[PDB]
Order: structure tokens, then C-alpha cells, then sequence
């Protein structure tokens, strides 16, 4: 059941320092770790043992590695979160700051160094009994966090092959550095088809959109943007760290959304919230969450094929409402002629020990769908790959060691990744047809 | 409290008996027993509430709340309703009291045991006719509102009952 | 048969118009300008309903059932400032698209045209936020060319969009035009569009409106604001019969099938005694005047909101709302005087209709000489008249085609033979519309059915 978090690159730092601060916020637990609930009263529901590990000094220490080739963000982690987390746990490769934005370099740096992540890892696992598996927090577009997300990946799926991977990628907006970075997305991609369990999508122009729209300021920070994600990410394990009567775990929440390894690539969504008044009701929440204007990924569809949905609401709602915006769901949204069309709604509790967010008493709601959105971005990104591949051989100037020794690898693996990408998106526009399913109907 | 005091005031006038010290008495203890009666059956019942209520519902007095009623229920009039289990009557109908102007007395505690004491009974009136023909309102009294106001009891002469009836057909 | 109605502000005097009327429904139901309701959310026992016009997001505010879309700005602006809270921000259309190009129709029925799909995407959403329907109503301000335009796009919209709603739409007319051409042309190609999907249509002239407001009032000048102040008033008084409903009118559907006999006549003229919950109305004690005399008034032509033009005026359908303690007996009394007074065609029994109403319990009370007011809505063929001055112009001025530099362009046609021809279509249609009207004026328009079975 426990989960341990991976923080690769300055992005997952970022996101990791995030999501750790909420959560200590949420439960109650501060910068210092120390348990800021008072010791008369040892009654609680929720579950922090997943995600912190509780010492003898009654210190909640997070469950979280960070693996990054820059020491400088670790150190500035460290340094707002002095007493939180574990020096142990830090991993800065001992090679200096970060060198080439490729996939190449970390790659070669994680199997390099993969000895002592793996020592890390297992005196992680060692430290307890209950274990699930991993939690990936990268950018697909960081050549260095691709890499190493890569290696610790491969090392997960050949060492431990019991343990469910989830991870979560963040993928570029339109710019520049798309001609290079583009690369590292595309492999990052190949390895998930590869070895991965499950990945939540992100799009960074979506996310600049959203924040911007949600926001005054339109000058909108990657501070901000790491926000959201912690936002997203709490949202989305409200079900595990609050466990009541029927969600305890993400196996379960993987089993009814993820039909089958092949399609394990997931759009979020969640509305609305503050980063003060309640104007949007279950049923208006419901609507907003279909709405494309509050997905954390570009749409860029008319009517994407839903193939499975599930929601997670904070808040007091009522069964009538419920019922009402379940009705309105199933109308509107179109499924599939082979699948089923299944909606889960999760009514997830609020912390008590949380200080109130702004616009209280507000229901909110989370999202996560398998749609066809997410196969129009991998579109976008393999056709802006195999432009800039097939038009400009600038790639065989940027490697290390054996990427280096010889270029023809490199294009070969690229043309493999390619090919895997695109028999993913072929596997995914076949079952978007009804006729996916005609072998056994 | 009304007996020990008019108890106490008889066994001081015990020694007059019949006399107008007695007949003022009696005076005022039914005037003050009328009162009461009225005060109690307005406030703790509202019995000019249930009134002015039977007069929209039964009389139709409420021509939006009438209409309202009749656009929820258009369907079911429509479509012969003899062989129905009636739940669905019954959602259609609280639907419909949701819907119309009657959400105010739906919310109001004591206006929602008002309009909970309709009972939702319908009299079959006709063999495979139209629902608008088979439907019927049946309604049931409770004290003390029932000793004061009337209603379609079985062994009356169903005023209420036929002005419906002539509203309906209008 | 019941449902709920959507305000639709178009244009500058649209949306004046339209904050007009949701301040005097806020006085009436005691919301305050804030949008939180000023009465308790405890008091749940209302003999009103704003439902039908007031969305209940939470216990205390009550967000109008309203779309305000303009091309300017400003005015948007300046209302959302006056009303803090009380509109819709989400509910404001202005495509950033900047002023009007002009006064032309083209221009309003371009901006439409182009920003569809946002005030299309608007309507879907407020129509999904509310479960009973039953139409919209149209401010048309066809005095101004682009609100003209814009009208003449949301009817050309909703008729194909919603089939199964009725329409009614609001027509503002000028008194005096400052440029005659042009706002004749507006207002023919908005009465095209009018007489082709429009259900019900209401026509306000501005002459009698100056005349009440220069005769009411005190000060002599006449402003906008408390000229839009009346049309606004008659929009709550003609609404109040589903806002406070009645025991006979409580549908705007009931409403227009007494009002309206034919889809062909779909226009009526209204009027309206001295007001009382305008500005100046304290000079209204002193009147002394009783249900019989509020009906002299409302069926004098003075009080009339139009230019009444009365030379034996065939009436085809009349129906009057009279709000306050009314008497049977008077009401009588004034039935038996006016079947006597006002003309009747011969082959048509129908006679006038009289409807009561009550008076909002939070309302300011006034004394026993103008406690209760009355509206009178009449099916008069005198709106063509109005409607002829206009075709006259278009007769004595499109015979040179002036001002044909400014309706080519934003319009799908960027030729002048075919801005002629559709100028040419609108006169046909118009002059068909006045010849239905005058034929529906005798008597042979019933015995068309009679000479052939
Ligand atoms: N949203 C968001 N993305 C970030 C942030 N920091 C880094 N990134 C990601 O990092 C990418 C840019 O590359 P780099 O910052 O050099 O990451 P890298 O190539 O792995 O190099 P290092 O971070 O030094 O290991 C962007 O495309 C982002 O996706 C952040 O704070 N917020
Ligand atoms: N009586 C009256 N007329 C108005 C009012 N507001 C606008 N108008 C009409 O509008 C005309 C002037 O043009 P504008 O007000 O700019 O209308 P427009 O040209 O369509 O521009 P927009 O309204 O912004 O779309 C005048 O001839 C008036 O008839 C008002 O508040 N009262």
C-alpha cells in the first residue's frame, strides 16, 4: 500500500516540494515534520503511513527520493523545507550541476549511477513491510529527467515486477525547444509503452491556459503551474489518504479506469478551485468537469470517445443532484458500441486538520478520462518528431557515451519509437471503432 | 390549568349557585374557551392556512400551481393510467409540488405536514378509459382539522368531489 | 403550461432597457441591486415567483435569467458597476470586436453572424442551467442599426434552434429619426425578419413615450434613462402575470392566445395609465380616479405608448391587466360603457378582455387615488401607419439608392444589386404584411372561408 515518490528533474522537484507541502498542510504535519495535532487524541481517519513515514519522534518523514542531476534545486528544496525531509534520501549523482538537455546524457548518468539508486530504493522498501509500488513525478520535455525517469523505470520493471508504476508526465507547449525536446518526449513515451503501469498526461500550454484563466495575473509562474499540479495530485489521492468505506487504494481506481495495459495513459481535470463564495453545485461542477475549458490537457476535439471515466467530488452533495448530473453525463458523453458505459463517482471527505481553502463551503470536483485527446497531442508530438527528423540531422551532435560511440543506434532506437508510437495510436483510433472488439463478438 | 381555575372560582361561588354571578361566569369561560380554541387552531394548526391551501388544491385556486400540475402530469393524462402501480404517479405528483410555487410550503416545516396530510390516492373511474378520466383526488382528514373542515367523506354528497370533477372537465 | 422566460439585452437602449427592468423587479421582490436577496432566506413563503426569472444559485441571491450582448463596451461596464454582483459576468457579450462600424443593419447582422457560436454556446448553457422552458424575449432596439442587426441574427437563430418556443420580441421606435434613411432601412430589414419567425412582437413609439414623459414628469428635458424607465415598467407590468400569477393569466402562452389570432398579426399596441413607480410620481394623489376612470384612461389615446393615429380604428383583439383592489361592479360598469364606445367589426363577436392581478406585499402602498394601476394590450391595424411612413421613405428615397456605401459591407452580399434586391424583397414583404392587415381590418377576411368550403 505504501507509495514512494520519485522526483526526477527540477520539475519533479518542484511538483514533489509542491505536493509535500500540501499534504503537510492538509494533515497537519508543517515544515518541521513534527505532528502539529496535539497527543491527547490519537483518533484519526486518514492514512499518512503510505506517504510518511513516522519516527520514534513522532517526525512525519516523507516518502520521497529525488533524483536529479541538478544539486541546486534540491538544495533550495532543502533549504525552505529544513527538517522535512531526509538527507538520505537525496540523490545529486555526485557529478556537478546538470550538462545537455538530452536523453542521451541521463540515461547514461541513471545506468551509471543506478547502484546507488537502487540501494536507496531498497532501503526505502526495507524500512517496511506493505508495499504497492512507485509514484513518477517528471517533465517527458527535460532531457536529463527523461533519461533518468527512463533508467529508474527499466530498473522497477526488471528488478520489481509486482509493483504497479504510476508516474506523471507534463508535456511541452508549443515552442522552440520542441525540435530537441521532442526527442526525449517521444522516448520517454517509447519506455512507458514499454514497462510502464500508468501515466497521467499534462499539457503545458493547457496548464499556462487554465492558470492563466483562473488567475489574475496573467504572468504565469512555473511555481504556479507546480501548484496545479500538487493541486491535481492531492485531488487525485483525496481517495487513498482519506480511506472510508470503499476506496482504500489506487489499485482499485486503476482497475475501473485503465482497461487494459495497453491504453494506461489518463487526461485530469479538476474545477473548480482557488490558488470567495460558492456559485457551482454538484451538477454545475459536472458540467464544468465535461466542459474542455477546465481539462488539465488540450482537447482539440469536437466529441472525443470517451472510453472510461471516473470522478472523485469534495463536498457535501446530495443523491438527487448526483443523479441529475449522472443522467446529463450519460446523454451528452458518447460511448463506445464495445465498451461499457461505466461512471464512477467517488464522494471523497474533507480533512479537518486542513485550513479552509477559499470559497468555502464550494463543492468541487476531479476528473480523470480516457478519451481522445490525448492520442491528438502523441499526434502532434510524432509529427513534429518525424518533421524535424526528416528534415534536419541535427540529433547526432548531442550524445554521450553509447548514443556517442555511434549515431546509427540513435536513429535506429528513434525509428523503433516512432514505429511503437505509432502502433499505439493505431491500437488506440482502432478502439475508438466499435469493431475493436470483433475477435471474440 | 382552565379547569383548576374555573374549579377554584365554582367552589367560591358554591354558596350562590344559580345566580348572575354563575351566569357571567359561564360567560366568560366560554368566551375565553372560544379564543383559545380559535388562537390554538390558528397558530398550531393554521386553520385558515389549510383553508386558503384546500382552496387552491381542490377548488383550483391556484391557477399556476393548477397549470403546473397539468404540464407534469400531461403525460400520465394522456396515457391510460387504470393499470398503473401508482409510485410513479405518486414521484410525478411530489415532482410536480417541487416544481410549482408550493417549494415555499414544501419548505416551511409545518406547511410540509400540510401538504403531506394530501393523500395521494387515486379512484379508479372507468374500464381502460383515458388517465385523464381514470385519475381521481382522494383526500383524508386528521383532528382537529378534521372536526372543522369538510371534505369528500364517503358518506357526504361530494361537493368537493363534483367541483372538481366540473373544474377538471373545464 | 407554465415555463421560464429568458431576457435577451441587445444594443445600447437594449441593455438600458433591460437594466431598467431587472431594478424594478428588484424593487418589486426586495433584491437590492447586489444580487442578494434583501429578504431573508428564512421567510421561504413568497406569493411571487422569481423563478421564472431569477436563477437561485444560493439561498439568498437570485441571478437574473438574462444575456446582455453589445458591441460596446462601455455601457456593459457601466452596468455591471451600478449592479454589483446582481448580473452575470459570464452572461456579457461583447466579442472585443470595438464600436459599431456605423449604423447599419449589415453591421449588427455581421457581428452576429461571425460571434454565433459564443452567443449560441451562452443560450445552450443558460437553457441547460434551467429544466422548464418556454421562449425568450427580444429587446430589438431596431432604432439602432448594429442592436437591429444583432435581433435580426438571434431571431434567425432561435427559429431554427428552438421551433417548439415562443417568441416575443420588443421593437423600439423614434419619434423623430435623425438620419430618416437609415433607420427606416434598419427598421424594415428587422420587420422582415420579425414578420418571418417572430411569434409576438410589440412596437414602443417614442412620441407618445416623450409626450407621458414630458406631461408626467416635472422637468421638461427629457432623458434616456427615464424614457427606457416606462418601457421598462411595462415590461414588468405584462410580466407580472406569471411574476405574482393570477387566477386566470398565468402563462405567457395563455397570454397570446387571446392576443394573438393569426401568425400573420403578431403586433399590438399597448397602453398604460399614469404611473406610480417611476421617479416623479407623487403627482398622482390628486387624480381621484376609479376602475371606471382607469379604464377611460387606459383606453383614451393619450395613454397610449404609440403614436395612436385613431381614425375608426378596427380593434380585433383587446385585453387589459389591472393591478390592486379592483371592483367587480366597477369593472361591470366599465365593460358595459366601453362595448358601447369602442368599435367592434361585424363579423367577429369577440368583445375586450379584463384580467385582475395583486399587488406585491413589499411594494410601497399608495393612496386610495392611484392604489391601482392597469395595462391594456389592443390588436389595432394603426401600426401600419407607423409602418407607412417608413415604406415612404423607402419609396421616395430608393429610387436613387443613397447610403448604398454602408449596408454592402460585413453582410454576405458585397454588391449593390443584391443589397437592392433584398431592399426590394423587405418592400414586398412589408407592403403584404399592411395589405393582410387592411384586409384583416373588413369583413371579407372571415368570409374568405365562407364564399369556399
Ligand atoms: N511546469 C513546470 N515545468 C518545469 C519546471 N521546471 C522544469 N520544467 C520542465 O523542464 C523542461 C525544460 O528543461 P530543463 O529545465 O532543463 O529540465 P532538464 O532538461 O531535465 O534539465 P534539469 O532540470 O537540470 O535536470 C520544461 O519543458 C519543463 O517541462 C517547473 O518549475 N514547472
Ligand atoms: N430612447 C432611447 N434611445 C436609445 C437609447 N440608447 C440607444 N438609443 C437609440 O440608439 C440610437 C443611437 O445609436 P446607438 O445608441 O449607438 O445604437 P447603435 O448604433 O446600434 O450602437 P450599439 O447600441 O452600441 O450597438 C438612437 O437613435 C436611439 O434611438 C436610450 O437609452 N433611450
Amino acid at each position: 500500500g505504501e507509495i514512494i515518490t520519485l522526483q526526477a528533474g527540477q520539475c519533479g522537484n518542484h511538483v514533489g516540494k509542491f505536493l509535500w507541502s500540501q499534504l503537510a498542510k492538509e494533515h497537519a504535519i508543517g515544515t518541521d515534520g513534527l505532528s502539529q495535532l496535539p497527543d491527547s487524541s490519537t483518533e484519526r481517519d486518514d492514512d499518512t503511513k503510505p506517504f510518511f513515514r513516522e519516527n520514534s519522534r513522532n517526525k512525519f518523514t516523507p516518502r520521497a527520493i529525488m533524483m536529479d542531476s541538478e544539486p541546486s534545486v534540491i538544495a533550495d528544496v532543502e533549504n525552505t523545507f529544513r527538517g522535512f525531509f531526509d538527507p538520505r534520501n537525496t540523490w545529486v549523482a555526485s557529478d556537478g550541476a546538470s550538462a545537455g538537455n538530452s536523453w542521451a546524457n541521463g540515461y547514461d548518468i541513471g545506468t551509471r549511477n543506478q547502484d546507488d539508486i537502487l540501494n536507496k530504493i531498497d532501503k526505502e522498501i526495507d524500512s517496511t513491510d506493505n508495499f504497492e509500488g512507485f509514484q513518477l513525478l517528471h517533465s517527458v520535455a527535460g532531457g536529463t529527467g527523461s533519461g533518468l525517469g527512463s533508467n529508474l523505470l527499466e530498473a522497477l520493471c526488471d528488478r520489481y515486477p509486482k509493483k504497479i508504476l504510476t508516474t506523471y508526465s507534463v508535456f511541452p507547449a508549443r515552442s522552440s525547444e520542441v525540435v530537441v525536446q521532442s526527442y526525449n518526449t517521444i522516448l520517454a513515451l517509447r519506455r512507458l509503452i514499454e514497462d510502464s503501469d500508468a501515466t497521467v498526461v499534462f499539457d503545458n500550454a493547457s496548464l499556462l491556459n487554465i492558470s492563466g484563466k483562473v488567475f489574475r495575473n496573467p504572468n504565469i509562474d512555473l511555481q504556479h503551474t507546480n501548484q496545479l499540479i500538487s493541486t491535481i495530485i492531492s485531488s487525485v489521492t483525496n481517495s487513498i489518504r482519506f480511506p472510508s468505506y470503499m476506496y482504500s487504494s489506487m489499485s482499485s481506481i486503476y482497475s475501473t479506469l485503465i482497461p487494459s495495459p495497453e491504453l494506461h495513459f489518463l487526461s485530469p481535470s479538476f474545477t473548480p478551485f482557488t490558488s470567495a463564495h460558492k456559485g457551482h453545485s454538484s451538477y454545475d461542477v459536472m458540467l464544468d468537469l465535461l466542459d474542455p475549458s477546465n481539462s488539465l490537457v488540450s482537447t482539440a476535439m469536437n466529441n472525443p470517445t470517451y472510453f472510461n471515466v471516473y470522478n472523485t467530488i469534495i463536498g457535501n452533495v446530495e443523491p438527487r443532484q448526483i443523479s441529475r448530473a449522472m443522467t446529463k453525463l450519460q446523454q451528452r458523453i458518447k460511448f463506445p458500441s464495445w465498451s461499457s458505459s461505466a461512471m464512477h463517482v467517488n464522494i471523497g471527505r474533507r480533512s479537518p486538520y486542513l485550513p479552509l481553502q477559499p470559497n468555502e463551503n464550494e463543492v468541487s470536483g476531479m476528473m480523470l478520462s480516457n478519451m481522445s485527446t490525448v492520442v491528438n497531442v502523441f499526434e502532434n508530438a510524432c509529427n513534429t518528431f518525424d518533421k524535424v527528423f526528416a528534415k534536419g540531422a541535427f540529433l547526432n551532435n548531442y550524445n554521450v557515451g553509447d548514443l556517442f560511440q555511434s549515431m546509427q543506434n540513435v536513429q535506429d532506437e528513434f525509428a523503433e519509437s516512432r514505429e511503437v508510437v505509432q502502433s499505439l495510436m493505431e491500437d488506440y483510433v482502432a478502439a475508438e471503432q466499435d469493431s475493436y472488439l470483433d475477435d471474440v463478438l | 390549568e382552565f379547569s383548576k381555575k374555573y374549579h377554584v372560582l365554582y367552589q367560591s361561588n358554591s354558596y350562590r349557585g344559580i345566580s348572575t354571578n354563575f351566569f357571567e361566569i359561564i360567560n366568560d369561560q366560554y368566551s375565553e374557551i372560544v379564543n383559545h380554541t380559535n388562537q390554538i387552531l390558528n397558530q398550531k394548526f393554521h386553520y385558515r392556512d389549510v383553508v386558503f391551501a384546500l382552496k387552491n388544491i381542490l377548488l383550483m385556486g391556484k391557477s399556476d400551481f393548477m397549470d403546473a400540475l397539468i404540464e407534469k402530469a400531461n403525460d400520465i393524462l394522456a396515457t391510460p393510467s387504470d393499470s398503473l402501480p401508482n409510485y410513479k404517479l405518486t414521484r410525478v405528483l411530489q415532482e410536480a409540488v417541487q416544481l410549482s410555487s408550493l417549494r415555499h410550503l414544501m419548505n416551511s416545516p409545518r406547511n410540509s405536514s400540510v401538504i403531506n396530510g394530501l393523500d395521494a390516492r387515486v379512484l379508479d373511474l372507468g374500464h381502460g378509459s383515458v388517465g385523464w378520466d381514470v385519475f381521481t383526488l382522494d383526500y383524508i382528514l386528521y383532528p382537529p382539522l378534521s372536526l372543522v373542515l369538510n371534505v369528500n367523506r364517503p358518506f357526504g354528497r361530494k361537493e368537493y368531489l363534483r367541483i372538481f370533477n366540473f373544474l377538471w372537465r373545464f
